[PDB]
């Protein structure tokens, strides 16, 4: 050939993965409400409970990380301080 | 003349009122002496203007300052309207250097000039005030005055310390730029708006780290110790994200270089140098396109994707194109050139099967927008004596069913040849300026 | 932009540099005749030294590979200043460690070490201290490895005080060698005195490896004391800087860090996502996913039987 490359310095990206399957922090599901929630109905008004995610993409329920953030504030899964980045999905 | 004729009739007073009238009549009558001559004093000083505390202060006479700050100090309220009429100077020294009206400064020479008037009055404060704390408040209090004065001065201020970390060549040893950083610390310690200055320093950031590396590889540990021991847990820990990626991309480096060592089921066997960087603290590069590969670096793409997602598992890579370089070996000598991964593709259709036009490259490439034209014309328009990709319809703008063809150019006879035309001027345009404000 | 760096030198050098691959012999002799044809230092032959010193060590040539290195320490002080001298150097340093004359090791770390202070640039003398360091950390020497870290702590002192905040770059890199230097003797008095010192004075630049080491000591000191959290938040850190850079003690720090969650009657799986899978699947690491997992559900019977079995 004419041309024929030698050398290459090509930079990779990467973000890690969320596994949305069921939060940490109640165990029931990414959505299908939390346990300080229960049912759909009940006083919900259409169900002000959404899903909250984290600068570290981590993703639970808006409840479970507020009761999560009062007592400690550092994000189970990681050691990032938990910032907030997205609310619903 | 007059400092020394009070000073000298003080002098003569004392000595006569604690001899010729023992331990007596001392306090009283100095007392009268220092008040009225020293109200004098203050008001010849700052109105005369000739060898004024304003005059002689501007042609640096250092004897002038130091004997007033010995006379001054005796009286109340006379280091007061000193440093009045000083910080006045300043104000006005200031003004007339952070002058906005008429394009064409230097950016880098308005902080030096600024930096060596800085120094100018920290070294009359030293050699004259004897470290005065009320000097210190107010021209401290007056720098965080005058500095503020238009919202570009932290982008102006970010600048410089990337002009400064771009390269030592002033000031090739580390003492003097160990102190011209913490002047530049201490000028932005007097500064507000804090929260646009990192987010040009993050963009500077991003424009010194992701361009031609061998800048310091050193330095960058000072500026952080500077940062942290001035800001929190703000965006200096944006910039802790931007350490660990470096850091990150060279483990990988010699972790790779020993999987490439090992062999046996690598394809794309060659010369690699792949580095590894992390998307929450690098700003938005460009739209990442997502181009062709030749086969060759598919290979070697296709084996660190592997092993990336083998031994460093649980995250997926994504494929990008603008960034990054490389050396392409031509073939009467054979000297190799340079494509910052760009004219990769393009050149590579070109080893398949040449006299190609605009319509080959834009319809069996998958190529993004417009953005192909300022990489296409990278190789042919706005060239000097040292083309390697010519044209038949020599033009400025640019056509569709253009052929292209290779020139020698002997004059281009660089081994490792190399087509810098991208970084031109490296100058944070109003677009990109407007939107990050 | 561009910069004519030069024609002519750059020629030749790549020219030997064809000519290393074809019999060396007299390919030394052209990269000599290149760096005597460059005369004030050379940006192509500080490379050409590389190069030389790198095909020297390849047929065990050391005198002047080493006064090469010499005239590449005097190299790095003038033209190539800070640069990626440093970063040709670690690479010497590190072809230089692929053979096994530990004499000749430290010859050439020494020699580095007098020429690197010779420049006040001894931001590149803890550099080569602390590989020097870690290599005897590894082999358990303390003889010198002690020396070094004297040294660096009066580098270190700002005559009145022993830590300077710009320098808590070499407090971390000092401390995390006597981190895991005391680990081996099991000082638990020197250990928190070493993470106290740390966190304060420290905090410059949370190093990968750096970091999750002295968070790796700050949870053995915390649980070794009763402090769940504190435990728990030290590994909770060091499991994320071992997963960035790729140590072996990922999983070691892992089993700690879930240990250690278990420990504060945490409600929460540990395991959900930052272990995803390959720090949740882990052989080793599932035995202890199980166990959470008995945890969750309150399984005493499961449990027991797991404890039993591994
Ligand atoms: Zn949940
Ligand atoms: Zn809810
Ligand atoms: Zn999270």
């Amino acid at each position: 050939k004419r041309f024929e490359v030698k050398k290459w310095n090509a930079v990779a990206l990467w973000a890690w993965d969320i596994v949305v399957d069921n939060c940490a922090i109640c165990r029931n599901h990414i959505m299908d409400l939390c346990i300080e929630c229960q049912a759909n109905q009940a006083s919900a008004t259409s169900e002000e409970c959404t899903v909250a995610w984290g600068v570290c993409n981590h993703a639970f329920h808006f409840h479970c990380i507020s009761r999560w953030l009062k007592t400690r504030q550092v994000c189970p899964l990681d050691n990032r301080e938990w910032e907030f980045q997205k609310y619903g999905h | 003349v007059y400092i020394k004729k009070v000073e000298a009739r003080i002098n003569e007073e004392i000595e006569r009122v604690m001899h010729c009238l023992d331990k007596s009549t001392e306090e009283p009558i100095v007392k009268v002496v220092e008040r009225e001559l020293i109200s004098k004093h203050m008001k010849t000083i700052v109105e005369m203007e000739n060898s004024g505390l304003v005059h002689m202060l501007k042609n640096g006479k250092t004897e002038d300052l130091g004997c007033m700050y010995k006379l001054f100090s005796r009286v109340p309220n006379g280091l007061k309207t000193m440093c009045e009429c000083m910080s006045s100077y300043l104000r006005e020294q200031g003004k007339a250097l952070v002058s906005e009206e008429g394009e064409g400064k230097n950016p880098v020479d308005y902080i030096q000039g600024l930096l060596d008037l800085k120094s100018r009055f920290d070294r009359f404060l030293l050699e004259s005030f004897n470290n005065d704390r009320l000097f210190k408040q107010t021209i401290a209090g007056d720098f965080e005055y005058f500095l503020n004065l238009n919202s570009r001065s932290p982008e102006y201020l970010s600048l410089f310390i990337d002009d400064k970390l771009k390269k030592g060549v002033k000031g090739l040893t580390e003492q003097e730029v160990e102190t011209i950083l913490d002047k530049a610390m201490v000028l932005f310690r007097f500064m507000q708006e804090k929260d646009v200055f990192e987010r040009y320093y993050k963009q500077h950031l991003a424009r010194r780290l992701l361009t031609n590396k061998s800048v310091s590889d050193d330095s960058e540990k000072n500026m952080i110790s500077k940062l942290k021991t001035e800001c929190g847990c703000q965006f200096t820990s944006k910039l802790e994200g931007m350490f660990r990626d470096m850091s990150i991309s060279n483990t990988t480096m010699d972790e790779f270089r020993q999987h490439l060592q090992a062999t046996g089921v690598s394809l794309g066997g060659v010369d690699l140098t792949v580095r590894v960087l992390t998307t929450g603290y690098w700003p938005t590069q460009s739209a990442t396109p997502k181009c062709n590969i030749p086969p060759a670096p598919r290979h070697a793409f296709e084996i660190f994707r592997r092993f990336y997602l083998a031994k460093h598992s649980g995250r997926q890579l994504t494929l990008q194109h603008h960034m990054g370089s490389a050396d392409l070996n031509a073939t009467t000598r054979k000297h190799i050139l340079q494509v910052s991964t760009f004219q990769m593709t393009i050149l590579m259709l070109f080893n398949n099967r040449e006299k190609y036009t605009f319509e080959e490259i834009q319809q069996e490439t998958d190529i993004p927008e417009r953005e192909l034209v300022r990489a296409l014309q990278s190789l042919a328009c706005g060239k000097p004596t040292q083309r390697v990709l010519t044209k038949e319809p020599k033009s400025k703008e640019i056509e569709n069913g253009h052929i292209f063809t290779v020139n020698d150019q002997f004059t281009s006879k660089l081994h490792r040849v190399k087509i810098q035309t991208v970084a031109a001027k490296q100058g944070e345009s109003d677009p990109e300026r407007k939107e990050t404000r | 932009s561009n910069s004519e760096p030069n024609v002519d030198l750059e020629n030749q050098y790549y020219n030997s540099k064809a000519l290393k691959e074809d019999d060396p012999k007299a390919a030394l002799s052209s990269f000599q005749k290149v760096l005597e044809l460059e005369g004030e230092k050379g940006e192509w032959g500080f490379k050409a030294l590389k190069q030389m010193i790198k095909i020297n060590f390849k047929l065990t040539n050391f005198p002047e590979m080493m006064n090469r290195y010499k005239q590449l320490l005097t190299y790095i002080r003038s033209a190539v200043t800070r640069n990626y001298s440093e970063k040709s150097i670690n690479s010497i340093l590190d072809y230089i460690s692929t053979s096994k004359q530990m004499d000749l090791l430290q010859e050439f770390y020494e020699t580095t070490l007098e020429a690197l202070k010779d420049a006040k640039n001894d931001r590149l003398w803890f550099k080569t201290n602390t590989k020097l360091g870690k290599l005897y950390l590894e082999r358990e020497e303390y003889g010198k490895l002690q020396k070094i870290l004297r040294q660096l702590h009066q580098s270190c002192q700002t005559d009145d005080g022993e830590d300077d905040l710009k320098k808590g770059t070499q407090l971390l890199e000092i401390y995390a060698l006597e981190i895991q230097m005391y680990t081996a003797q099991k000082n638990n008095k020197k250990l928190k005195a070493l993470y106290e010192q740390s966190l304060h004075i420290k905090s410059a630049i949370p190093h990968p490896l750096i970091m999750g080491v002295i968070r790796e000591c700050g949870g053995k000191m915390h649980l070794r004391e009763g402090e769940f959290e504190k435990a728990h938040t030290d590994f909770f850190e060091a499991f994320k800087n071992y997963d960035e850079s790729g140590s072996p003690r990922r999983t070691t720090c892992l089993k700690y860090l879930v240990l250690a969650n278990m420990l504060m009657k945490s409600g929460i799986n540990p395991f959900d996502s930052q272990e995803a899978k390959p720090y949740k699947n882990d052989p080793e690491i599932l035995a202890m996913t199980n166990l959470v997992s008995a945890y969750q559900n309150n399984d005493i019977t499961e449990f027991e039987k797991i404890l039993k079995t591994n």
